[PDB]
RNA sequence: AACCCGAUGCAAACUGCGAAUACCGGAGAAUGUUAUCACGGGAGACACACGGCGGGUGCUAACGUCCGUC
RNA sequence: UCCUCCUAAAGAGUAACGGAGGAGCACGAAGGUUGGCUAAUCCUGGUCGGACAUCAGGAGGUUAGUGCAAUGGCAUAAGCCAGCUUGACUGCGAGCGUGACGGCGCGAGCAGGUGCGAAAGCAGGUCAUAGUGAUCCGGUGGUUCUGAAUGGAAGGGCCAUC
RNA sequence: UGCCUGGCGGCCGUAGCGCGGUGGUCCCACCUGACCCCAUGCCGAACUCAGAAGUGAAACGCCGUAGCGCCGAUGGUAGUGUGGGGUCUCCCCAUGCGAGAGUAGGGAACUGCCAGGCA
């Protein structure tokens, strides 16, 4: 009814991928929903933007009894 | 202490000789008795609420509770968090005491009283029915009587059947039907 | 259920240690018997283990769980952590009160030389 | 519109102060927050508000 | 006249399942005039049309109109 | 002007007077610590009470709620209750990504005063996207920073702010 | 060198849901009291403290029950990158890859460290 107004389309999802060497500060994913948490060495902010606490390789894992996919860096 | 001594000693016996249970455990006990206001006049004046809470409390030994609307439904004009109904929930010395009042004095003294209902029960093994006029209650006076007002009372029971239920009540002696 | 609920009210803690990695004093508290656990870095290896059950903490007591049994076992708990280097070890209420055996243990467990 | 803008001034002469949005429509009452203020180095309770 | 039952059809605002493409990072034999990136000067352009591939749009009526790629 | 879902072809982005829409708000508590609790719906029994005002048991196991229109997720609950609360801090922040650009989002940790919690530990706002708006000229407190010979004043710049 | 019980871990359904059996010597539930540590938006309900008289009501450890849920091949089937062809709004040829559900089969989980009791 009356339409024709689009909203920009914010750009969510996995953007670095596994087996990337980052350092501290990256962003490994930014997804709206909790898609992917954070495991060991890895932290989330308040938008649920990943991000890694030290340098080292990115892995992600299906991890937790509710079937849940996690995200984790380990020592390169 | 009088009617928990009275469960103690010869309930379990008569329950095993009518019943032929196995451990002395099975016999089911009463968890709780609680007593219920759902007036819902409150909604037309507020003044309502506190002298049914001190009704209660001047009633039981212990200030009652006020439940506050599960839901928000236009049907009834309520909305979410209203506190409409009240409750007293007792159990130990104080239920003890309580139930010891009641059957003592109240039931007896009910005006046209013949009997309770068996058939009010859950299916599980609770007992629930409701009584009018609590002036029957000798520590409210008649002539400080304000409005008529309601009760339930409903004592939740751990047997699992209503036949386990009467067994139970027995000791009560269930006065009539 | 009483089990259920000291589970989902020690998860928090529990995952909250495991992903810092730092070893932890775990104590479960029971009206007849209390257990306390120092678990390892890994967290799937236990250090030190002591409860009120052992004979050596049970021969000089009068009732099996209390306040003076906790006191003990917090006791013998540091005086091991102490011998065998176990300095600087987190505590976890396992879902408990810090107010009875619990921080009775904490307290003795703090005076004999253990920092949580 | 409804709201308006307050201004947070420590109870101290220092001139550093802090700005919020609210409506004294359904709160008349005055602010009472304490905050760090660089200037003393310590915190100091906030009034006149206004 | 709500919910519900016996069905009836569908899915772009459903996925307890789920590809084939395509994009990405680490190792590597082979090959391409470094075909890759950075800096400075100068441009042009900033009106595109058709076929194929999956479509919106109109009543496939069209050599109508707009999308991602050769 | 901005935000959500499909169109939009499984990196991201992606137009059309296409299909449905909402936002110009608000909390100094509706945020944080510690502790405790865990929905909609259905069946069973009952005094006003009936399809639902409240009470007790079972099934159900998050479809409830998560302020707004919409989105994915929230059980370790981000959902509800109780004590304190101002970290709705100060100056920094290597680095990461987005757009041609102004601009925009995240971010461990650094020195200080700290709130909560016995400690471990959280707190640089609201589970997150819309509640947005510059340039020029002017208002408020200081900054003797500058000051058209000097003392000054007048005038000009930083900050918080119309 | 074995069996049982309790605590902490690797995966969350071949790990599960329903029914029966089994167990109190080590440990746990309840079972005794709480004017006291602790607290109820009332209640020792929850939690906590002091005690140990009974017994597995209920919960819980383990075995059977293949009654329900799940996984699970081999291929078939739908498709798809390439070049070609056809009767082209859709299909076929050669090649690389490849569905879901279902089918044979499984299942009462497996496994690492510490403490106690019974041999």
């Amino acid at each position: 009814t009356r339409n024709g107004r689009d909203s920009e389309a914010k750009r969510l999802g996995v953007k670095r991928f596994g087996g990337e060497s980052v350092l501290a500060g990256s962003i490994i994913v930014r997804q709206r929903g909790t898609k992917f948490h954070a495991g060991a060495n890895v932290g989330c902010g308040r938008d649920h933007t990943l991000f890694a606490k030290a340098d080292g390789k990115v892995k992600f894992e299906v991890k937790g009894p509710k079937n849940r996919k996690f995200i984790s860096i380990e020592a390169e | 202490a009088k009617l928990h001594d009275y469960y103690k000693d010869e309930v379990v016996k008569k329950l095993m000789t009518e019943f032929n249970y196995n451990s002395v455990m099975q016999v089911p006990r009463v968890e709780k008795i609680t007593l219920n206001m759902g007036v819902g006049e409150a909604i037309a004046d507020k003044k309502l609420l506190d002298n049914a809470a001190a009704d209660l409390a001047a009633i039981s030994g212990q200030k009652p509770l006020i439940t506050k609307a599960r839901k928000s439904v236009a049907g009834f004009k309520i909305r979410q968090g209203y506190p409409i109904g009240c409750k007293v929930t007792l159990r130990g010395e104080r239920m003890w005491e309580f139930f010891e009042r009641l059957i003592t004095i109240a039931v007896p003294r009910i005006r046209d009283f013949r009997g309770l209902s068996a058939k009010s029960f859950d299916g599980r093994g609770n007992y629930s029915m409701g009584v009018r006029e609590q002036i029957i209650f000798p520590e409210i006076d008649y002539d400080k009587v304000d409005r008529v007002r309601g009760l339930d009372i409903t004592i939740t029971t751990t047997a699992k059947s209503d036949e386990e239920g009467r067994a139970l009540l027995a000791a009560f002696d269930f006065p009539f039907r | 259920d009483k089990k259920s609920a000291r589970i989902r009210r020690a998860t928090r803690a529990r995952r909250k240690l495991q992903e810092l990695g730092a070893t932890r004093l775990v104590v479960h508290r029971t009206p007849r018997h209390i257990y306390a656990q120092v678990i390892a870095p890994n967290g799937s290896e236990v250090l030190v283990a002591a409860s009120t059950v052992e004979k050596a903490i049970a021969e000089q007591l009068k009732y099996t769980g209390n306040k003076d049994a906790a006191a003990a076992v917090g006791k013998a708990v540091a005086e091991r952590a102490l011998e065998k280097g176990i300095k600087d070890v987190s505590f976890d209420r396992s879902g408990f009160q810090y107010h009875g055996r619990v921080q009775a243990l904490a307290d003795a467990a703090r005076e004999a030389g253990l920092q949580f | 519109g409804i709201r308006e803008k307050i201004k947070l001034v420590s109870s101290a002469g220092t001139g550093h102060f802090y700005t919020t949005t609210k409506n004294k429509r359904t709160k008349p009452e005055k602010l009472e927050l304490k905050k760090f203020d660089p200037v003393v180095r310590q915190h100091v309770i906030y009034k006149e508000a206004k």
